[PDB]
Parts: structure tokens; C-alpha cells; sequence
């Protein structure tokens, strides 16, 4: 079902909306489009733009509160933008940290309609849309050098989520009603370079699951049990991935691994019954 | 983070960047304070208002340079003498090993070799170039003697700018207040080459103060200029050393002083002269891309934190060592200069994610980018 040449400039990240039938294409040409997919047809909708630098990664928002499309790019900024009338509109330009930002994800709709922002600026910023358009933002510093990832922890206080180090470390991170903001629980280290990305799992089975990749070139899953329980860390292999490796992402269900390196292939791995990994 | 002042610091090699501030030999307080300390920083503890580790010396420092974090800090110091420093572990404590002087009263720059990460480098007065092996270097302070090349002018002119080859361990690059940069072969035991400038279009034989190389091409050396008026960089490809492949022009005003060619990524280089200005050029083209305000005047030092590039500090003998950050946009949060940027930043080369980056969704579909970086691609495997 290729959508060849999407783009003029490299593309940088393919999401699709919660029903697979409307895609979202970001790049370096500072744009993103929309997209509709059928059987293996292509049909190009809007084209994003309003963005400086190149867009680095783009989130699509719970049906739960219409279409909507978060993208974030070098210019230190992260846009949303609606489909009000089947026409493609910018609603909120959201800029408090100040560098690029690499990464933005969305809280489980339960949460609400929040993003996460995760920034080369070494800070993270949690956003919710309220109604006529001011929004209360929060933001707490959480890596040295900068953050590269901010994944979400599913639904259960108890708002967890892991961020990825530019500093090589993983953090955990859970709400607190009298901290009035998200505060440090775990600092799982493990890799030897930068914290490329780490994606949560959403497998609600006995074991919560972590995923972390970096330019270490490997990738650790962090497997816990239970409050006390800490992290056990896991070398997805013993050796090293010829590249560096970019992205990890959490299947829906039977939670398999998508591990997208840097040699420019993609990896797909499974935890048979002893409890290490194997491909697919 | 920022800290004391006056001194010449020198980025480590961890990913936990550390800096190492001895003192300078330029300025002088207001009340003449004296003794330099040669302080360590971590850009974690508390305020960084107190130093990891000091270590109290007699002299001040011309200059600090460590060998590829092989735990050696070389230090050239007022008085014609190097001296090498250890230091146990990053964080940990700052301790001084041998020194040296077999130098002609005048120790300049100290320059440590990227591959070979076992051999350094000193310009002095006399001309004088010298290299040690760091391994057989610690072994007698007797009098080891290092290496000499030996090659066109010399006279009292102090090499004042080292810089060695970022792709043949085999070469580097004398620079001081001469009209002639040099171009070293160590195999040939011998200068080579000759740069030396003289078209500014208003005929002025213009004098090579500085010299960093490019990070991955054999053949590319930046030149800067010292005159205070009509400052360049100039790429020199010696693959033809008549003229400058690339030119950086209208950028600083008085004089240039410190050059720091990126490594992760060969379009970005740091520039720091007699102005209270600091530069980011794009040295493909030469597309001015951002100019980061300074101390106030005059900046010696200026460096990517050798293994985070998004980081760099300015060493000023206006007031202080000044950590910053590759960027720094204007916020929206708080409202003297942020950082104004020319032609853009363009984002550095570890940023660009060829990367198929997937993405699992609806009805287990796995999304991705080709092979081409310009095609997605959406399929349903087989879970088995």
C-alpha cells in the first residue's frame, strides 16, 4: 500500500489515525500532510504549514475530540491543528521550551485531550486544552543535556510516563496532586549513548513493560512487576545492532516489538515462554 | 551553567561533559589576585557554584587541552613548561602528574592528536612545535624529549593555534601572528604546505591565526584571520592550495581568535575573535546561521562539548566561562540579546533520522518510510 514520494525533503514520521484510514506525513520541508488510505489507494488531503524548522515526529489525537493532528519540529514549537468541515485549520501553537522539541505523544483519552512535550531543551511540558483556548501548561526539567522521547504509561493520580536522555538516562514519572505536578520515580540507566526513544506499553498482563533504544545502538526492556518491584533491565540481544537505532513502538495487542533502527531496516520481536526475545 | 571567572577551560570526552577552568594569564582582577586553581565542573551538582575539584598551581595558563579522555589534561603554562594532569574518574578529583619545560621560556597552545589519542602537541615563541608520546611521557620527567618537524619560518612569531588532522593521525596545523599558516606531515618529517591569503579584493596580505581542520575530509583546513578589519575563515582544500575553496566573509569585525570545526557534523563551525560576538557558520556554503552575544568583549576559547554538540562554552577574559546551548529560541514563557539567528540553524547531522521509524496501528498494520526516505509504506505482517 506504498504512497511513494510523498515528500520532497526526507520524511521524518508516519502516524495514521485511530481508524487506519486517514494517515500523517511529516519532514524536514517544515510540512506534513494528511492522508487517506484504501485497499492500497493514496488520496493526499491539506498540507500542514506554519512550521520553521524541520518537523521531527506528529501524534494523532483520540476520535474522542474530533480530528486532530499534533506536530512538533526543530523550531522549538509543537502545533496542533483540527479538521472542522473536512478543511485543515491551525487551533493552538504551542512554544514554551526553547529548542527544538523531538518528541509528542497524547494522554489516553481518559486523561483527556493532554500532550506530552518532550524538548532538546533539556525540559518537558504537559499541555491540556481547555475551552476558549488558553491552556494551563506544566513543565519540569528531566535530562541533562536535553529529552528525546516521552512516552505514555496507560490508564489506571497514578499518571505515569518514560522520557529518554540526550544524557543517556530513563526516567519514570508519575503525577502528584500535592506536588502539583509530575515527579521523578525511577532513573533506570543502562545505555552508553544518548536515549534515542522509549515507548510504553499498553499490554495491561501482570508485568508492566518499557521499551528504551539509543544511540548506544541497543535496546533495553524494562520489565517491572509491581510498585515495590524494580526494573529488571534486558538486552533485546547480547551484541550490537550495526546502527543506531530510532524508534521502538508497542503493538495494540500480543505486544510485540517494533524496533525501526538506523541501518535503515525494521525489526520485529517477540518474548517466547522463558521470557527473552526472538524475531517474527 | 556559568561560574568564575578569567580562564582557559577545556572539555573532556564523557557524555557527561566536564569542563576544567585553569586560570588565564591575560587579565588581572581589580586587586591583582594571584594564584590560578585549575578547577573542575559538572553541569549537574548543586548550582554548579562549587567546583568538583580543585588543585591549586604556581603559574596561570595559556591554554588546556585533554588527550582523548585518556584522564590527561595538558596545560600550557606562563612559565614554559607543561604540565600533564590526571584526575581519577570524572567527578571524582583533579590530581597532577609530571611537567615539563624543555621549551625556550613561552608555552602557548597544547593540542592533543584524535587518533593516537597518546600524542600532544606545543607551539612556543621560538617557533617551537613539539609533540610527546603520552606513553612514554609520564615514564622520566628527566628530560624526555619530545619531536620536532622543522620546516620554512620561524623568529620570535609564537605558534598560537594547534590543530591536527581529523582522518590521518599523520598530519596538523601551525598558526600564530605570521602571514603563513603551516600544513605538517609527520611521516615526511617536514612542512608541506604554505596557506597564506593576501586577496581581500583590497590587496592585504592577511595573517592565519588560526587553524582547525574539517572533521572527516583529508584535505580541509579553516584558516582564520587576525587582522582587526575584514576577518575571514577561509576553507582551504589542499588539493589545491592557491586558493580557498569557501570563504566565510562579513561576519565578525575586529579579529577572529578561536575556531572549533564540529565533529558529529562537518556544516557546523563555532567562531569566537576580538568581539563581543560568537558565530555559528555553515562552512559548506558559508551561510551565516546564528550569532550568539558574549561576555562583553573578547573571547579566547569557544568549543562543542567534544561529545555534545549541542553544547559549547566561551572563554572570555571579560568575565566568565559561559556554558551555552546550540540554540536557545525565544520562549513564550519569559520575555541583552536571546540569540539572534541569521539563515536559520539548520538542524545538525545527528538529528537527521533516516530511520524507518514504524509505527504499529489499527487492525495490526505496521506503518514505516522506505529506503528512499520519501516513500511510507503500510503492510500486515505475520505475528507467527
Amino acid at each position: 500500500v506504498v504512497i511513494a514520494n510523498a515528500h520532497n525533503e526526507m520524511i521524518h514520521d508516519a502516524v495514521m489515525d485511530y481508524y487506519g484510514k486517514r494517515m500523517a506525513t511529516c519532514s524536514s520541508d517544515k510540512t506534513i500532510k494528511i492522508f487517506e488510505v484504501e485497499g492500497e489507494t493514496h488520496k493526499l488531503i491539506d498540507t500542514l504549514t506554519g512550521h520553521e524548522g524541520p518537523v521531527w515526529r506528529v501524534d494523532w489525537a483520540h476520535p474522542k475530540f474530533g480530528t486532530i493532528l499534533a506536530s512538533c519540529s526543530y523550531d522549538g514549537k509543537v502545533m496542533i491543528w483540527k479538521e472542522e468541515n473536512g478543511r485543515w485549520s491551525q487551533i493552538a501553537v504551542h512554544a514554551v521550551h526553547s529548542a527544538s522539541v523531538n518528541s509528542v505523544q497524547w494522554a489516553p483519552h481518559e486523561y483527556g485531550p493532554m500532550l506530552l512535550v518532550a524538548s532538546s531543551d533539556g525540559k518537558v511540558s504537559v499541555v491540556e486544552f481547555k475551552e476558549n483556548g488558553t491552556t494551563s501548561p506544566i513543565i519540569i526539567d528531566a535530562h541533562a543535556i536535553g529529552v528525546n522521547s516521552a512516552s505514555w504509561a496507560p490508564a489506571t493520580e497514578s499518571r505515569k510516563f518514560v522520557t529518554g536522555g540526550a544524557d543517556n538516562l530513563v526516567k519514570i514519572w508519575k503525577y502528584n496532586s500535592d506536588a502539583q505536578t509530575y515527579v521523578l520515580e525511577s532513573t533506570l540507566e543502562g545505555h552508553s549513548d544518548w536515549v534515542r526513544d522509549v515507548a510504553w506499553s499498553p499490554t495491561v498482563l501482570l508485568r508492566s513493560y518499557m521499551a528504551s533504544v539509543s544511540q548506544d545502538r541497543t535496546c533495553i526492556i524494562w520489565t517491572q512487576d509491581n510498585e515495590q518491584g524494580p526494573w529488571k533491565k534486558t538486552l533485546l540481544k547480547e551484541e550490537k545492532f550495526p546502527d543506531v537505532l530510532w524508534r521502538a513502538s508497542w503493538s495494540l495487542s500480543g505486544n510485540v516489538l517494533a524496533l525501526s533502527g538506523g541501518d535503515n531496516k525494521v525489526t520485529l520481536w517477540k518474548e517466547n515462554l522463558e521470557g527473552k526475545w526472538e524475531p517474527a | 551553567a556559568e561560574f568564575s571567572r578569567t580562564a582557559t577551560f577545556a572539555w573532556s570526552h564523557d557524555k557527561i561533559p566536564l569542563l576544567v577552568s585553569g586560570t588565564v594569564s591575560g587579565t588581572v582582577d581589580a586587586n591583582f589576585s594571584t594564584d590560578s586553581s585549575l578547577e573542575l565542573w559538572s553541569l549537574l551538582a548543586a548550582d554548579s557554584e562549587k567546583p568538583i575539584a580543585s588543585l591549586q598551581v604556581d603559574s596561570k595558563f595559556n591554554d588546556l587541552d585533554w588527550s582523548h579522555n585518556n584522564k590527561i589534561i595538558a596545560g600550557a603554562l606562563d612559565n614554559g613548561s607543561l604540565e600533564l594532569y590526571s584526575t581519577n574518574e570524572a567527578n571524582n578529583a583533579i590530581n597532577s602528574m609530571a611537567r615539563f619545560s624543555n621549551h625556550s621560556s613561552s608555552v602557548k597552545t597544547v593540542k592533543f592528536n584524535a587518533k593516537q589519542d597518546n600524542v600532544l602537541a606545543s607551539g612556543g615563541n621560538n617557533g617551537e612545535i613539539f609533540i610527546w608520546d603520552m606513553n612514554k611521557c609520564t615514564e622520566s620527567p628527566s628530560n624526555y624529549t619530545p619531536l620536532t618537524p622543522g620546516q620554512s619560518m620561524s623568529s620570535v612569531d609564537e605558534v598560537i593555534s594547534l590543530a591536527w588532522n581529523q582522518s590521518l593521525a599523520h598530519v596538523f596545523a601551525s598558526a600564530g601572528s605570521s602571514n603563513f599558516a603551516s600544513i605538517w606531515d609527520l611521516k615526511a618529517k617536514k612542512e608541506v604546505i604554505h596557506l597564506s591569503y593576501t586577496s581581500p579584493n583590497s590587496g592585504i596580505k592577511q595573517q592565519l591565526s588560526v587553524v582547525e581542520w574539517h572533521p572527516k575530509n583529508s584535505t580541509r583546513v579553516a584558516t582564520a584571520t587576525g587582522s582587526d578589519n575584514d576577518p575571514s575563515i577561509l576553507i582551504w582544500d589542499l588539493r589545491n592550495a592557491n586558493t580557498p575553496l569557501q570563504t566565510l566573509n562579513q561576519g565578525h569585525q575586529k579579529g577572529i581568535l578561536s575556531l572549533d570545526w564540529c565533529h558529529q557534523d562537518e556544516h557546523l563551525l563555532l567562531s569566537s575573535g576580538r568581539d563581543n560576538t560568537v558565530l555559528l557558520w555553515n562552512p559548506e556554503s558559508a551561510e551565516q546561521l546564528s550569532q550568539f552575544p558574549a561576555r562583553g568583549n573578547w573571547c579566547f576559547k569557544t568549543k562543542f562539548a567534544p561529545e555534545a554538540p549541542d553544547l559549547f562554552a566561551c572563554a572570555s577574559f571579560d568575565n566568565k566561562i559561559e556554558v551555552q546551548t546550540l540554540q536557545n529560541l525565544t520562549n513564550t514563557l519569559d520575555e541583552s540579546k536571546e540569540k539572534p539567528s541569521v539563515f536559520h540553524l539548520q538542524a545538525p547531522t545527528w538529528y537527521g533520522e533516516p530511520s524507518p521509524a514504524a509505527h504499529w496501528a489499527f487492525g495490526g498494520k505496521l506503518v514505516q518510510i522506505t529506503p528512499d526516505g520519501k516513500g511510507v509504506s503500510i503492510t500486515n505482517p505475520k505475528i507467527s
